[PDB]
């Protein structure tokens, strides 16, 4: 019983279903001239293309 | 972006240097700037995720 | 029992700790910080509740609810200054309290000392989670740097961090849980303070001469109740002067800017009371090495009682140790300073020096000199 | 509850006066200040030194940092 | 017409020894940097030394003449 | 004999000492606020809306 | 590389510990904001009501607010509509979102000015020096197109074109609208916007200081009074012998 | 000092400036037939016209 | 005063949250007082007669 | 939420793409439409 209850409570502090729901993002390589570095927010952290 | 003694990136927190490929060259930073899993299948587009 | 002050189960307690309590007749001003710390605690809690009643823990409303507090709530701005600066007052007092302890060998009261260290760690966690709440640039990035320290721990590191965050980075679930923690910890501090004082009363206070005071004790009241109220108002002037005439003297202007996940401030520097520890963290260029160095920088305190070699308790009659003591204090001053500078020559070297000498003084010089001093007394 | 079982003391007499029969802050110049000086004096060379040392290190490191921000004319002579 | 006291005062302070010396070093830098076609040098430092000296001076008088 | 009179009438009985502290605080407050408020406004003549107001008042 | 020019310290009439803000200068500063800066800069945390009893009368304030159109609704059809401003309304945003803002400023984002003097090292001193400090780049330095040279801005290439110049507006109070006079006033206004409690904070500090001096003394005596008993206490060791 | 501090703290729990900011609402009497009762939220409570 | 406005609203909600967070701890503290007074005499028992002869 | 309960992940993705959702602002500070994602919630029939 203890192992289960503690396990449940513990995991209630890890990523919730809405957060784990993760998608992709498309970026047109047209807004990026040769030599440049554009940053796009994504899955929290910055996405460097 | 576009900083550091390797023409890549420079982290202003503790001075970690990265080359234009995103690899760690100088500083405290353990590994290289993570390369997200992406595919190019998409004309002038890039589906990352 | 003829008088209630002694028979009643509740008054009995107030009487045995604040009225009839036997206290050394010769304790100085360095013995005032204990009660001041207690008052900071009660003060912080009181103002904290007042602020909590207008705060909103959501990354989209945090920053503005604090603005709403300072701009619309009657005396909201006042209450916020008092809380924000009160935290500094708290650390000023805890550092002096600790210094007193080290100098006068109060640490020989092991349980009181050890719980004392727990109190410091707890107060620090409180400040950290509390500082995140307004959600400014400094709040966000500092929280980022700190929480990422834990990822240094091998194997479980990355796992613990993401767990702590409730996601893949400092975000809203991190904010709401930090608010809860900030609301809760002050009370753990209050609880543990009772344990602190409970261990202390087993022996009563130490005194500046380090020799038994059983031959000269005096009732806490009115001697120290008055002396302590005096100490309060003396330290209250700088507090209020700072709070009312220089509200932002000690704060980073960067925290007046909403947190931006995409832009990291040029110079990320912690609050003054964590500077020295930051400097130590950076001294070791290795990620995990720095964490250990930092851990040790505070956990070293648990070791102090076992490095006492002197045959005397205090440093009052130990001129060599006294010099060594002030070097340490100055060493901490340098670390504080180094901690506010960028990682660049000459700072980097000065930093490693001060870090290195910090651990050297405590781990080697103090016990060594203590032994050397015993011999010069022909012991 | 400790008063009464603290220590074994013999042959000591002490004398005290009511607070209303005496001055709160007596002999400021003949006793107080002379002692403040005594105390100050006896500690200045124990305390001051290390702080002086830190102060210097500070000054140096600060000046040295700003000095390395300046241009070295010898980098553009030719 | 209309004259901004900041202009007046700036011209006055530029007569100052500190400013004059700084101004002098600036022109020397400008001159040589402008004359070369392959140098990394820049006169930011001399410019700052100048602006810094001039402006510190300005600060003392400027508000006396403002409303 | 103010100290003497004060002692007998106000400071002797613990009850009277309390009433003295209340009226004292009352009188002190009124006087201290007005005085402090003056000292402040005097050190800032012509800068407060109190000073400027008349120019745009037109109710 | 990290070369930076630090602004000098100007003697603002509100710099002293008991020095209030010059409300005439703050009223003027408001005009500068309203007629110049507000075209690109938002001030999300200030409402027209905040002006009342500070720089404007209630009537003036109401008028100022009615000059603006604000969005409200939905109405009975679930439609959003426009309406004249109310003193309870906050200052209008020049753009719907930062994206739009940058889009109208060469990708540069004009920051909200509600707390700008507290969000920048130097405060008004820095804001003043920046506004009145544009000039041509020194030899060897080339500002990219769209940016302007300003030695006071970090990096020295700012994306904001000089916002003010002589007579760019006319103070309805008659004050000579010179560039520096303007910078001075708006900066004063900015100090106010950032900390509306500025004055009251200082009036309290005054009392705090007086009461503290008094109380600290009275308590010092009482501590000394009680402790006199021990301080003058004498003792002697008279063993039987 | 106590009277003031307590007074300040106490009043920090009463209506804040933004809340006290109170306006009026206009209602066209040509949207309510003869006998009808329309409700409009207002100053928190319901406004009956 | 309690409402922080003219009716139950947001300022009522945020202050209620704070109170709800706090009170449980006042309950815990007062429980200690409860038990402290109790131990002065120890428990009563179903017969209402002294149990000193059988504890 | 449908996945593993009533539909397969593929079916769920399809269901979501049948809807147009508002997103943005874009580079001009403009709001635009896009096909749905499984992370999207069911569409409201009315704005308010
Ligand atoms: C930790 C983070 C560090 C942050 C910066 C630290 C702050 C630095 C400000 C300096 C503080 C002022 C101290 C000056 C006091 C000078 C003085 O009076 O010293 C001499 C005097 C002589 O006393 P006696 O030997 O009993 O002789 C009396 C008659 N027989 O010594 C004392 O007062 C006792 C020493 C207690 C002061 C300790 C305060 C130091 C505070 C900093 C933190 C240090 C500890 C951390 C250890 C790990
Ligand atoms: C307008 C304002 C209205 C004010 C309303 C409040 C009314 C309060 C009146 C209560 C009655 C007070 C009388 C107390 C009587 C008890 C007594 O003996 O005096 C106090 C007694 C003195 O003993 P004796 O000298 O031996 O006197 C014997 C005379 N026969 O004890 C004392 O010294 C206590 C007085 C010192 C106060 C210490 C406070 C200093 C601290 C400063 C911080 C500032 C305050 C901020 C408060 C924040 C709270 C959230
Ligand atoms: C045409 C739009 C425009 C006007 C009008 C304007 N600004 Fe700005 N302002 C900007 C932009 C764009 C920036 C961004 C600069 C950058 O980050 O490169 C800026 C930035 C600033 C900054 C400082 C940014 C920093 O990082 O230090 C301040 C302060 C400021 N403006 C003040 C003013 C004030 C006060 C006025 C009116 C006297 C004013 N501005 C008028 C466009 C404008
Ligand atoms: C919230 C934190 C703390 C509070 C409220 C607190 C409170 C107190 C109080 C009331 C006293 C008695 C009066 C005095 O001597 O100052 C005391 C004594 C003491 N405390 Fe603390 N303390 C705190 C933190 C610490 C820390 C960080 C340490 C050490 C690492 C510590 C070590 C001690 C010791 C050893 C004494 C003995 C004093 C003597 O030599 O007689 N305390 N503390
Ligand atoms: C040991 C006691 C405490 C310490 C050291 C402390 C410290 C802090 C710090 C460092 C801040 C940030 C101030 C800033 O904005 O710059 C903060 C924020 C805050 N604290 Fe505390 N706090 C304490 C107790 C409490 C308690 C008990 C509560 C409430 C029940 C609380 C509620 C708040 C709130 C609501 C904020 C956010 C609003 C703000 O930042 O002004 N705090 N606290
Ligand atoms: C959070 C609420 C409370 C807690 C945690 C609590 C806890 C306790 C505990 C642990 C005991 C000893 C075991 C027992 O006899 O049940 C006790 C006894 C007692 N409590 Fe409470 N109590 C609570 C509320 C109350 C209330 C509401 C009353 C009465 C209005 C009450 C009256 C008593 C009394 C009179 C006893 C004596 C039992 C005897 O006859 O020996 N308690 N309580
Ligand atoms: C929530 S960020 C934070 N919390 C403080 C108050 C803290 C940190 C650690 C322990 C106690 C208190 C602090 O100084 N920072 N800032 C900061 C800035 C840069 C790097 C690290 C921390
Ligand atoms: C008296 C207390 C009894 C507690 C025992 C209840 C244990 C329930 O255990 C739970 O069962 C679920 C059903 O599959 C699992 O999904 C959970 O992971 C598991 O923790
Ligand atoms: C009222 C102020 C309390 C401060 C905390 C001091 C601790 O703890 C101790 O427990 C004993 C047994 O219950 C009591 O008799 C003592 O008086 C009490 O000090
Ligand atoms: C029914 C009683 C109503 C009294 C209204 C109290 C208004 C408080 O007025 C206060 O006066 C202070 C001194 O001038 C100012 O510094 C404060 O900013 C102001 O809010
Ligand atoms: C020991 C510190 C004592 C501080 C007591 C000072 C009391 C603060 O005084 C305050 O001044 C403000 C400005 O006029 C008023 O608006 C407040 O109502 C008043 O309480
Ligand atoms: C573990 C919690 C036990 C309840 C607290 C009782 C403490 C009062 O108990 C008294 O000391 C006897």
């Amino acid at each position: 019983a203890a192992k289960n209850v503690v396990t449940q409570f513990i995991s209630s502090l890890s990523a919730s279903a809405d957060v784990l729901a993760l998608s992709k993002i498309e970026i047109k390589l047209s807004d990026i001239p040769e030599g440049k570095n554009v940053a796009f927010k994504w899955r929290g952290k910055p996405l460097f293309v | 972006a576009n900083s550091g003694d390797f023409g890549g990136y420079y982290c202003p927190c503790h001075g970690s240097h990265y080359d234009a490929s995103g690899r760690i060259r100088k500083g405290p930073a353990p590994y290289n700037l993570e390369v997200p899993t992406y595919q190019f299948v998409g004309d002038d587009l890039v589906v990352v995720g | 029992a003829p008088n209630i002050r002694k028979s009643h189960p509740l008054l009995k307690m107030i009487n045995n700790s604040l009225i009839d309590l036997p206290a050394p007749s010769n304790i100085s001003a360095w013995w005032n910080f204990g009660s001041l710390l207690a008052v900071c605690l009660m003060t912080q809690i009181l103002t904290g509740l007042l602020l909590a009643m207008h705060y909103t823990a959501d990354t989209s409303l945090a920053f503005s609810s604090v603005a709403h507090t300072c701009r619309n709530v009657q005396y909201g701005w006042l209450i916020r200054n008092l809380h924000a600066n009160g935290a500094s007052f708290f650390f000023i007092c805890i550092f002096l309290h600790i210094g007193r302890g080290l100098y006068y060998g109060s640490y020989l009261y092991k349980e009181t000392w050890n719980t004392g260290v727990i109190l410091l760690l707890t107060l620090m966690a409180t400040a950290f989670v509390g500082y995140v709440l307004p959600w400014g640039q400094m709040s966000f990035w500092g929280a980022t740097v700190i929480t990422n320290l834990f990822s240094a721990i091998p194997y479980i590191g990355h796992t613990l961090v993401e767990w702590a965050w409730g996601g893949f980075s400092v975000d809203n679930p991190t904010l709401t849980r930090f608010f809860a923690l900030h609301f809760l910890l002050p009370f753990a501090i209050a609880g543990i303070t009772i344990i602190h004082l409970t261990f202390l009363h087993e022996s009563g206070s130490n005194n500046p001469l380090g020799i038994s005071s059983d031959s000269d004790k005096i009732p806490f009241h009115p001697y120290y109740s008055f002396k302590d109220i005096l100490g309060l108002t003396l330290m209250l002037t700088p507090f209020l002067t700072l709070a009312l005439f220089s509200p932002n003297l000690l704060g980073d202007p960067e925290n007046f800017t909403p947190a931006n996940p995409l832009v990291t401030p040029p110079h990320i520097k912690p609050e003054w009371y964590f500077l020295f520890a930051y400097a130590i963290l950076r001294s070791i260029p290795n990620k995990l090495g720095g964490v250990l160095a930092l851990a040790a920088s505070v956990l070293i305190l648990f070791l102090i009682p076992f490095l006492h070699k002197s045959k005397q308790r205090t440093m009052t009659f130990r001129p060599l140790s006294q010099t060594l003591f002030w070097l340490l204090v100055a060493n901490l001053l340098i670390l504080t300073w180094i901690g506010s500078q960028p990682v660049e020559h000459p700072f980097i070297i000065i930093g490693q020096m001060a870090s290195l000498s910090y651990f050297t003084i405590l781990l080697i010089l103090f016990p060594t000199i203590g032994t050397l001093e015993n011999k010069m007394l022909n012991y | 509850i400790h008063f009464g079982n603290l220590a074994r003391v013999r042959h000591i007499i002490t004398y005290s006066l009511s607070p209303f029969e005496q001055r709160a802050i007596p002999n400021i110049f003949s006793d107080a200040l002379p002692n403040v000086w005594r105390r100050f004096s006896s500690q200045v060379f124990k305390v001051a030194p290390p702080f002086l040392g830190a102060y210097l290190l500070y000054s140096w490191g600060t000046q040295e940092f700003e000095r390395l921000k300046r241009k070295n004319p010898a980098d553009y002579e030719n | 017409e209309l004259v901004d006291p900041l202009t007046t005062i700036r011209e006055h302070c530029e007569q100052t020894e500190k400013c004059v010396k700084a101004r002098e070093r600036l022109e020397l830098c400008d001159a040589r940097v402008s004359s070369r076609s392959h140098t990394e040098e820049q006169c930011t430092e001399e410019l700052f030394d100048f602006l810094h000296a001039r402006d510190h001076c300005v600060a003392h008088k400027l508000f006396n003449k403002l409303k | 004999a103010l100290l003497r009179q004060a002692y007998s009438a106000l400071f002797r009985r613990t009850s009277t000492f309390a009433l003295t502290v209340v009226l004292g605080a009352v009188l002190f407050e009124r006087a201290f606020d007005q005085g402090a408020d003056a000292i402040f406004e005097h050190l800032n003549e012509g800068k407060l809306w109190k000073h400027i107001k008349h120019k745009y008042e037109a109710s | 590389g990290e070369l930076e020019l630090h602004p000098p310290a100007f003697p603002w009439s509100h710099g002293g510990p008991l020095s209030a803000l010059d409300h005439s200068s703050v009223r003027r500063g408001f005009q500068v904001y309203k007629q110049v800066c507000s075209a690109c800069h938002s001030m999300d945390y200030v409402a027209f009501r905040n002006l009342i009893g500070v720089t404007h009368t209630e009537a003036e304030a109401k008028a100022l607010a009615e000059e603006v159109e604000v969005q409200d609704g939905p109405d009975e059809n679930g439609e959003l509509f426009m309406r004249p401003g109310k003193i309870s309304d906050y200052f209008p945003k020049p753009y719907p979102n930062p994206e739009a803002a940058r889009a109208a400023n060469n990708g540069a984002l004009p920051p909200d000015l509600s707390y700008i003097v507290n969000a920048r090292h130097g405060g008004e001193d820095y804001v003043f020096s920046l506004l009145t400090g544009y000039c041509d780049p020194p030899a060897g330095v080339v500002v990219r197109e769209g940016l302007h040279y300003n030695p006071y801005f970090p990096g020295q290439a700012i994306g904001m074109a000089p916002p003010i110049y002589n007579e760019i507006l006319e103070y309805d109070d008659g004050t000579p609208a010179t560039m520096s006079q303007i910078a001075k006033d708006v900066c004063t206004f900015l100090r106010w916007a950032a900390e509306p409690e500025h004055d009251q904070r200082k009036r309290m500090g005054l009392k705090m200081l007086l009461i503290s001096a008094l109380l600290t003394s009275l308590l010092y005596y009482m501590k000394r009074h009680k402790w006199s008993v021990l301080k003058s206490r004498k003792m002697a060791y008279r063993p039987p012998k």
